[PDB]
């Protein structure tokens, strides 16, 4: 989390458990708490290789 | 950020076209009257002035007709102070073009080189144009008298007669209906005068609003002679056509 | 300067180019039709506005060398910047590698000018399209490229450039057949007239037809000679 | 130093010795005087070594960018047109030069080029260069014949770098003789010019000022 | 834009309806392909609209 | 840097060239300035003005000598003028006081100066000067003649003109008062007459800058004895001097 | 006035054989008639067995090797490790020299190493440019006394079989790494006895398929 | 070596040019020639300096033929010599010179008339009935201004040159090998050899 | 908004916009882990094909013979970067016959990357490097940010999930500083720090690329079968 | 979400004409390009757009110099530039260490010129106004890897390819290149493949006017398949699926 501001955090709380809930899981867990940061961020068109 | 307060002068439009070049000519549509018709024994050039007063000086002004060489002066249509620079680059290449082939410059040579200058303009630098029309009247032995028109685009075109300036639509009629191709310079002086006198803006013409300059053969030995009339010649060849 | 005025779009192009393009459209008309031993290009000359000359007055198509014609089409005024190059080049090549041009190897400078001016900062591309036509010295083949402001160069066995060059071209696509050309010179002038009548009209005082015949010929045809080729095809139509 | 070619009815028949001498002192015996610019064209060495040596591997610099721009083989007079107006721009820096570029082509024919440090280019049908062209040119010019056969052309390039070599002080070492055809250059390899001699003081019958 | 492709098949009917056809051909839909494509490209608002986007 | 090498004059859309018509505006706030061509001199006249009285008027100056045989007067911009004077003393000695050994004609340097004016209404990072001024003068062949240059470049020849705020009143009042014969010590009645109805501050020989291109005093020629050259025809009028024909009127 | 060329003699022997090349030199170093260095190497490696000397004025003889190990590293960067051949290394030597033709080097440089062929190669060059394949080329001071009397007993000059008088030259043969070791020993011991610029030490590197080697022997202490 | 003469005649300019080329001890060609084409009716032979020759008659050929195809227009002779002067004057204030002499013998198309300029490697033309350049010019001068006459036919000026031919074997220290006539008349550039 | 266009234009929250949009290309790039000892330093780093017909991209680059790079950024600009350090680890030995020290190596960098950032026209350079090195105070690791700003680290990592990293990094902190002279166990350290920046992506023959330097070993780049013993 | 620079991000991180740069490379006409073991293979759609288009003497493949070989897609004025620089490039290595280049070292040359917009900053000489978007199929053969074929994108960064398709028809064309490659194929094998899937794409016939085949092979070095042999090998494709 870097620039974040305390209302873009609650939102990576909230993200996290909605790619769980997806997977079916009964809990969130750790792979998935992250990939909730890379989801609230705009940046979610990844890579396309001009980064390697 | 620099790139925050350019134009950009000089890109196309969607259409394919030059805003700024299609501007300019405008402008020039503002600019004072000019006209040149080429007789077959002489070119009659004639301008009238934009403005007028009875307190300016109008007796030694030349601000219209401007000699580029000694066979070839030019009238001069739009932003002066842009022509004055162009006119005094003409001179310079004129006079080279002498130096290195001592040999008289050909009409056709001098107008080119002119007509590519204003066209660096418009092709690069991210300047404006220079907004000058010129009538270019010019002798050369190869192909006689030669009469052209320049553009701020930075084109050339032949003509036989032609107007620039204001009323260029009016001026341009009324030169066809009356033109032949068995005329001398008397016939070339009345009609110059005389579309000038149906564009016009005053109540009558008068001399003081006309500069006029003629380059007849007719001169002794089988030479051109530029003659940039005095206005007291034209006040008196004004008595002669009967426009007064 | 240094400020670019060509830049990448966000669809693919260059918008400069495709205005470029459109620059072309709004110029008179070119057409290309190659015999078995001839180019002609004819051009389409104004005459809406009247007094004009016709000997001082230059023409649609300039002889860069004596065998090398080009003809163009869009801004009249843009073209003769593309023309100084060309013209020094030849001088050039027969300076340091002897021979004169081969149309092909112009045809291609040609194209690395316009292309250059597509990329380079603080030039707007030509808005002028090319016909550039002639003969290899020593051969007889007649070759005929047509460049555009893309920088792109492509050899056309017939070919139209300017206004309505869709509408001429589909005319061409009819009768210049690809497998025999006009048997002779004199059929290949009817076809070039049979096109210009079309969209040109108005009398055959706007027609020019410039014929190169291998060997260094090149020959401006007369307006009587034109009337003479309008008036018969007029008649037989 | 001497290096001959001429036109005749195959081509063009390249001749060099191979003996470079920096004055009293022979340096050494071995020195190629061919410069391979491409497989159509043979440069020969005569004058400054360096200079000659590196402008014509540059030359073939040249020719393979020629070669792809035109998709064509250059011409032999295109290629002495480049290397000229090189060596003008470093004259009166004083950079020597003697060199003959041989080339054949089948739309030109053979043709010779002699270009020169001046910016002096003449082309001909005989040239020798070297500090023993005097010696090569009396034997080459009095048996000169446009209709000869490959066979005797080449038993006549070897014998006229022979004459040179013996009275000329910096000629020797190995001649090499070289056949320019339309399809490539063809070596014709290596021959001693000492052990050449005795061969052709036998056969012959030349040479009675010289012992034995 | 799924926008233009709409266009695209409204087109390829319309030439359908002026060639006096009924059923379509890949031939109705080149035409429509290079007129809606080619001619509105001058008009896209892909271009200046992308620029925020 | 330097990335500004584009105009910032353009073409405005319904034609004309919006700096230099801007640039005209600027010139009609300023002082007024008028200059009345007899026969035998040409008289130039302004108006003073200062923050306060607390500046001095004795060490400022709006009337200079570009060369002795031609003065300038401006009416606009007080900054613009300051450095245009000194491109103006620049360009005529270099372009003709090195090349043809003496003083230009007035024609000439008019021509000149409309050439520097040009090269500021086109290049970039550049704005047009904010003056218009007349430059009078006396030539050999073309005799005394008066001119104006302005943010155009363009130049007129006038026989009597006027520049600044009070322009329009002016010229109606010398369009009726101009004759085919003055002196030029009638000619000076008629200027100060004319700025005296432009001027409702205080009116006095220290405060109107008053300049005559007469004909020539040796006393300002600093030396005797080469006949050859002749002084100064340029003269600017002490406080005590003009004072005496302020109360002439 | 300046004069910015001088010398320190020296001298050097490239010979190349048939499995392994040798470069060899002395290493003294002089400035007229005074010794300033007993030892003083010139025959640098370079690394891909190639074997350098840029011998004569030391102060050009050391900016080529400076200037030419600068484009064994550069080479290496920017071709992904590539192993330095003979050729590449020539044409590069030629170019580096060449480029100064208004303002000369004043040494003479020869290379060594293998070709690509598993056999000795040895090219070298005057001040100027030019370069030529060897299988002797001494270079240096005592270059006239050094070269004649190797070409003489490596290819066998002027020599006939014996009792032929003339009728078939002496045959070639191949010559061992141990055989050259003496040859080029011996050439040296002549020219201490007869020449004032060598002696001191002589340092021979020899190069094969595994490395290479200095071995190092004494001459004349004068 | 570098003999160059000029014989106007009126209606022809006669210029001849030197065979030989000598370049060190020897001579490498004595079947040569020396003289370039300006126009379809003028003609430009060059002689002089080593190297100089070549480089400068291309220089000049490039350029006017630039303007000739340009203007679909031949230049005057007299504008040529003009272009050609203003080139030579300018090398000796640069860096490099161009030691090279150059006689322009045209036929003018706009008044149908011969004229020969000569001009020397400092740069000043000068129109002549007759000129040369180098030493060799000396032994030949003395002939034309006996027996010249302002109203000669071609043949006259052709018969003429063979007095001056005759004459350079016997005094010239020097081999030349004979030379290539081409005489400018107003139907093309036309070659004849002289025996 | 309007204060992300250009590199000269302050920001109110005292940033510049552009330089922090740089350091998001290295975030959208690919992980290199770096550890270092006290005598020899590690470069881990996981190569990246496009397509199964695709080669990988070399994320190592040797820079000198004792110094060694890593990108995690824009594969353009780490090009431009390289040849500057080479340049000038070649003009120390030439002129001062020195290694060039990897602590000074960090304050050339530096000042390339600050100068085109300053400027207009101009822009940042979006590429992070590592340095390795092995110099006369020993093993160093630097950390070059595209900020311009370098800092010196125990071990760090920098790509995507990239924190998942620097955590093994931490925890195995007091252990890998005190092995010394077994290069064999610090690469292994760094290819299990490495693999917790994995999500189904794996390491292979091909997909890792370590290169080391030593006390007692020059710049040397394992690859192909010569990172299978140390997966 | 801006885009009012020249060289300038992208909060993404990329560089913003760049990213639209490739995106016209699918408005290329496709360059097909299958390396194996015996050699690679280079075929291209020519495109005909008009039937009086002379279509034999318009070539999308270009010599390099005999050892390498390329084909080029996107617009082909910008590969004019690149492809002439390739040219200069290999020639000075041959005359600095009289040696073929390598394939890899001659791609990483001209990646470097692909970034050097801008308005002039850095090491690197801009003079660019705006990026290359054309993309080159680096074909070649090299002594130290045999044969090779390498992706050179208009971003900067090139990748080797066993296959790969560039053009319009990119997409259509690698999905097929996955399931149809294996490890080894002869080499006029390879020729028909590349035949093949040049079919698929295709928008027009499949004839020898609208498609040139090229090889590289060490023993001929590169040479451009004649229309004879192009003609036949299009014939033995429309019989071998003909068997099936």
């Amino acid at each position: 989390t870097d620039e974040f501001n305390g209302a873009q955090l609650k939102a990576v709380t909230v993200e996290a458990g909605m790619i769980a809930l997806r997977n079916g899981q009964s809990s969130v867990k750790h792979e998935d708490f992250v990939e909730g940061i890379s989801e609230v961020q705009a940046r979610k068109s990844k890579s396309v290789s001009f980064y390697a | 950020g620099s790139r925050r307060y350019d134009s950009r002068t000089t890109i196309f439009s969607p259409e394919g076209r030059l805003y700024q070049v299609e501007y300019a000519l405008e402008s020039i549509s503002h600019a004072g009257t000019a006209i040149g018709i080429m007789a077959s024994d002489g070119i009659v050039l004639a301008a009238e002035r934009k403005v007028t007063s009875t307190l300016l000086e109008q007796d030694t002004s030349t601000e219209k007709l401007y000699k580029l060489n000694d066979k070839i002066a030019v009238a001069v249509a739009g932003l002066t102070a842009d022509a004055e620079i162009l006119i005094n680059t003409a001179r310079i290449h004129a006079q080279n073009y002498l130096k290195t082939y001592n040999e008289d410059i050909p009409v056709e040579i001098l107008v080119r080189r002119l007509s590519d200058i204003k066209q660096g303009y418009t092709q690069h630098g991210g300047l404006r144009p220079f907004g000058v029309s010129f009538i270019y009247a010019g002798y050369d032995d190869r192909y006689g008298y030669q009469l052209y028109t320049s553009n701020p685009s930075g084109n050339y075109t032949g003509w036989k007669a032609i107007s620039v300036g204001a009323n260029t639509s009016a001026a341009q009629t009324l030169l066809q209906m009356d033109y032949k191709d068995d005329m001398k310079v008397d016939d070339a002086i009345e009609l110059a005068l005389k579309t000038l006198s149906k564009t016009t803006d005053s109540s009558a013409l008068t001399y003081d609003r006309l500069e006029f300059a003629t380059i007849r053969k007719g001169a002794n030995d089988g030479e051109v002679y530029q003659k940039i009339f005095k206005p007291q010649e034209i006040k008196d060849i004004l008595v002669k056509t009967g426009i007064t | 300067y240094d400020r670019a005025l060509s830049i990448f779009s966000p669809d693919g192009h260059i918008f400069q180019v495709e205005y470029a393009l459109e620059a072309v459209k709004r110029g008179t008309c070119a057409v290309g039709v190659k015999g078995k031993n001839c180019v002609v290009l004819g051009c389409e000359r104004r005459s809406t506005l009247k007094l004009q000359d016709t000997r001082i007055t230059p023409s649609k198509v300039s002889k860069i060398d004596s065998h090398v014609v080009l003809s163009f089409s869009g801004l009249n005024a843009d073209s003769r910047i593309l023309i100084e190059k060309a013209r020094v080049e030849a001088q050039s090549h027969r300076l340091t590698l002897e021979d004169p041009v081969t149309v092909e190897y112009l045809t291609r400078y040609v194209a690395g000018v316009q292309q250059r001016y597509t990329q380079s900062g603080g030039v707007r591309p030509f808005g002028v399209s090319t016909l550039i036509a002639g003969f290899d010295p020593r051969d007889d083949e007649p070759k005929l490229y047509q460049t555009e402001p893309s920088g792109i160069y492509s050899s056309w066995s017939a070919q139209t450039i300017g206004r309505n060059s869709k509408t001429v071209r589909e005319f061409l696509e009819k009768n210049y057949d690809r497998k025999e050309p006009p048997a002779t010179v004199e059929e290949c002038v009817k076809l070039t007239v049979r096109s210009l009548l079309e969209v040109v009209q108005t009398g055959a005082k706007n027609i020019e037809i410039t014929v190169v015949k291998p060997d260094s010929d090149i020959v401006a045809l007369s307006s009587e000679e034109i009337n003479q080729y309008v008036t018969q095809i007029e008649q037989e139509k | 130093t001497t290096t001959l070619a001429f036109r005749f009815q195959g081509g063009i028949i390249v001749a060099v010795d191979s003996r470079a001498t920096a004055g009293n002192w022979v340096a050494s015996q071995t020195v190629k005087k061919v410069i391979e610019i491409n497989p159509f064209l043979l440069g020969t060495m005569a004058g400054g070594a360096a200079d000659c040596q590196f402008w014509e591997t540059w030359l073939g610099s040249q020719c393979r960018l020629h070669e792809l721009r035109e998709k064509e083989r250059i011409s032999v007079a295109a290629a002495s047109k480049i290397l000229s107006n090189l060596v003008y721009q470093y004259k009166g820096a004083g950079l020597s030069m003697g060199t003959m570029i041989c080339g054949y082509t089948r739309k030109e024919g053979p043709t010779i080029y002699y270009v020169d440090s001046d910016g002096t280019r003449l082309k001909g049908d005989i040239f020798c260069v070297g500090s023993g062209q005097t010696f090569a040119y009396g034997v080459l010019d009095s048996n000169y014949k446009w209709d000869l056969s490959v066979e005797d052309a080449l038993y006549l390039g070897k014998r006229s770098i022979l004459a040179a070599a013996h009275r000329d002080a910096y000629s020797g070492g190995s001649v090499n003789l070289y056949h320019v055809t339309e399809d490539g250059w063809i070596y014709h390899g290596n021959h001693d010019v000492g052990e050449l001699f005795w061969k052709v003081k036998e056969e012959e019958g030349s040479f009675n000022n010289v012992i034995g | 834009t799924g926008a233009e492709l709409r266009s695209v098949c409204t087109e390829a009917g319309m030439f359908a309806i002026r060639a006096r056809r009924k059923v379509a051909t890949e031939k109705d839909f080149l035409k429509a392909v290079d007129k809606v494509i080619s001619g509105y490209k001058k008009f896209s608002s892909t271009s200046r609209y992308m620029q925020y986007n | 840097t330097d990335r500004y090498s584009f105009s910032l004059t353009t073409f405005s859309p319904s034609g004309k060239l919006g700096q230099i018509d801007y640039a005209l505006t600027a010139v009609k706030q300023g002082v007024t300035s008028l200059g009345i061509k007899a026969t035998n001199g040409v008289v130039i006249a302004t108006e003073k003005k200062s923050s306060s009285p607390l500046a001095m008027s004795e060490t400022l100056s709006k009337v200079s000598l570009l060369t002795p045989d031609i003065g300038a007067v401006y009416s606009g911009m007080g900054p613009d003028y300051r450095v245009l004077v000194d491109k103006s003393r620049k360009v005529a000695h270099t372009s003709y006081k090195r090349i043809y050994g003496e003083y230009p004609p007035t024609k000439l340097l008019v021509s000149e100066v409309a050439k520097i004016m040009q090269e500021a209404t086109q290049s970039g990072g550049v704005r047009p000067f904010g003056v218009s001024l007349l430059i009078a003068g006396h030539d050999e062949f073309n005799g005394f003649s008066l001119y104006q240059v302005d943010p155009s470049g363009s130049y007129f020849p006038w026989k009597a003109t006027a520049i600044g705020k009070g322009s329009v009143a002016a010229k109606t009042f010398l369009e009726k008062r101009w004759n085919d014969e003055l002196e030029l010590e009638d000619a000076i009645h008629i200027a100060l007459l004319t700025l005296k109805e432009s001027v409702e501050g205080e009116f006095n020989g220290d405060t109107i800058e008053l300049a005559i291109i007469g004909d020539e005093n040796p006393d300002l020629l600093g030396y005797t004895g080469i006949p050859t050259d002749k002084g100064p025809r340029f003269r600017k009028l002490t406080s005590q001097e003009i004072n005496d024909r302020l109360e002439a009127l | 006035q300046f004069n910015p060329y001088g010398d320190n003699g020296g001298t050097i022997l490239g010979i190349a054989g048939e499995d392994f090349a040798v470069l060899a030199g002395d290493t003294r170093n002089i400035t007229d008639y005074s010794i300033n260095s007993r030892y003083e190497p010139k025959v640098f490696d370079c690394g891909d067995n190639i074997v350098m000397s840029a011998n004569g004025f030391a102060a050009d003889g050391d900016a080529l090797v400076k200037r030419f190990k600068n484009s064994v590293k550069w080479y290496h960067f920017d071709h992904n490790d590539k192993k330095l051949s003979i050729n590449s290394a020539a044409r590069n030597i030629q170019h580096l020299l060449y480029g100064k033709r208004f303002f000369p080097y004043y040494v003479h440089t020869i290379i060594a190493g293998l070709d690509e062929d598993g056999k000795g190669a040895v090219y070298s060059f005057d001040p100027v440019g030019s370069y030529e394949r060897e299988q002797c080329r001494a270079g240096g001071a005592a270059a006239s006394l050094i070269m004649p009397f190797l070409d003489n007993q490596v290819n066998f000059k002027n020599q006939y079989e014996p009792g032929t008088n003339g009728k078939v030259k002496k045959p070639l043969k191949y010559l061992s790494v141990e055989e050259v070791i003496k040859l080029v020993r011996d050439s040296f011991t002549s020219a201490t006895e007869r020449h004032i610029q060598v002696g001191d030490g002589l340092e021979i590197l020899i190069v094969t398929k595994d490395g290479v080697r200095k071995e190092f022997y004494e001459l004349k202490r004068d | 070596m570098d003999i160059i003469l000029g014989i106007r005649v009126q209606d022809s300019v006669i210029l001849a040019s030197s065979k030989a080329v000598t370049r060190g001890i020897s001579v490498l060609k004595d079947s040569d020639d020396k003289t370039r084409q300006l126009s379809p009716h003028t003609l430009m032979s060059f002689a002089g300096e080593a190297g100089d020759t070549v480089q400068f008659a291309e220089y000049i050929q490039a350029n006017i033929q630039l303007y000739s195809i340009r203007e679909d227009y031949e230049l005057s002779p007299q504008a040529v010599s003009s272009f050609v002067r203003q080139e030579l004057a300018k090398s000796i204030r640069s860096r490099r010179p161009y030691q090279v002499n150059v006689l322009i013998g045209g036929y003018d198309k706009k008044k149908n008339k011969p004229e020969l300029y000569q001009i020397d490697y400092l740069g000043t033309k000068v129109e002549l009935p007759y000129g040369a350049h180098g030493y060799s010019g000396f032994y030949t001068f003395s002939l034309l201004d006996h027996h010249y006459r302002p109203d000669m036919t071609t043949e006259e000026g052709l018969d003429l040159l063979k007095l001056c031919v005759q004459e350079l074997e016997k005094r010239m220290p020097m081999d030349f090998k004979g030379v290539i006539v081409k005489i400018v008349d107003k139907d093309g550039i036309r070659q004849v050899d002289d025996f | 908004n309007n204060y992300d266009g250009d590199t000269v234009t302050f920001s109110p929250t005292g940033r510049l916009f552009q330089v922090e949009y740089a350091l998001e290309a290295i975030k959208q790039g690919s992980v290199t882990v770096g550890l270092r000892s006290n005598t020899h330093a590690v470069l881990v780093a996981l190569k990246r094909n496009a397509d199964e017909l695709s080669s990988y991209q070399k994320k190592i680059i040797k820079c000198d013979e004792h110094m060694g790079l890593s990108l995690a950024g824009l594969a353009p600009d780490a090009r431009v970067l390289s040849n500057y350090l080479r340049q000038q680890c070649n003009y120390s030995s030439l002129v001062f016959n020195r290694k060039l020290a990897v602590e000074r190596a960090g304050h050339l960098l530096c000042d390339k990357a600050q100068k085109n950032t300053q400027s207009y026209g101009g822009r940042p350079y979006g590429v992070g490097l590592l340095i390795i090195g092995y110099d006369k105070s020993g093993a160093h690791l630097l950390e070059f940010q595209p900020s311009g700003n370098v800092t010196e680290l125990y071990g760090t990592a920098i790509g995507a999930r990239s924190q998942g990293a620097k955590t093994y990094l931490e925890r195995t902190l007091d252990t890998f500083i005190k092995i010394d002279g077994n290069p064999d166990e610090l690469i292994k350290a760094g290819v299990e720090a490495i693999s917790q920046s994995l999500r189904d992506e794996s390491l292979t023959v091909d997909n890792l690329s370590i290169a080391i330097v030593g006390k007692d070993t020059p710049f040397t780049i394992y690859d192909g079968e010569a990172v299978a013993k140390y997966i | 979400e801006y885009d009012r620079g020249v060289s300038t991000f992208s909060p993404e991180g990329r560089l913003f004409q760049v990213e639209y740069s490739l995106e016209a490379i699918k408005l290329g006409s496709t360059a097909i390009g299958i390396a194996t073991k015996e050699g690679v293979v280079l075929g291209v759609e020519k495109r005909a757009t008009s039937p009086l288009l002379e279509s034999d003497s318009i070539e999308k493949i270009v010599e390099i110099d005999r050892h390498i070989g390329c084909a080029m897609s996107g617009l082909t004025a910008d590969a004019r530039s690149m492809i002439e620089h390739a040219r200069t490039a290999a020639v000075t290595h041959n005359l600095y260490y009289d040696e073929d280049i390598n394939v890899e070292s001659l791609t990483q040359s001209v990646c470097d010129l692909a970034l050097r917009f801008g308005e002039g900053a850095s090491g690197e000489e801009r003079l660019m106004s705006r990026p290359f978007g054309v993309a080159l199929l680096i074909a070649g053969h090299d002594a130290d890897d045999g044969y090779q074929l390498f992706h050179a994108e208009p971003s900067g960064t090139f990748y080797r390819y066993n296959a790969k398709a560039i053009g319009s028809g990119s997409e259509g064309a690698q999905a097929e290149l996955l399931n149809e490659w294996h490890s080894s194929l002869t080499l006029k094998e390879a020729e028909l493949l590349v035949l093949k899937i040049l079919k698929q794409v295709m928008e027009e016939k499949l004839d020898e006017n609208n498609a040139q085949l090229s090889c590289i092979t060490k023993q001929d070095g590169f040479k451009i398949y004649d229309n004879e042999k192009t003609a036949e090998l299009i014939k033995e494709l429309k019989e071998k699926e003909a068997a099936e």
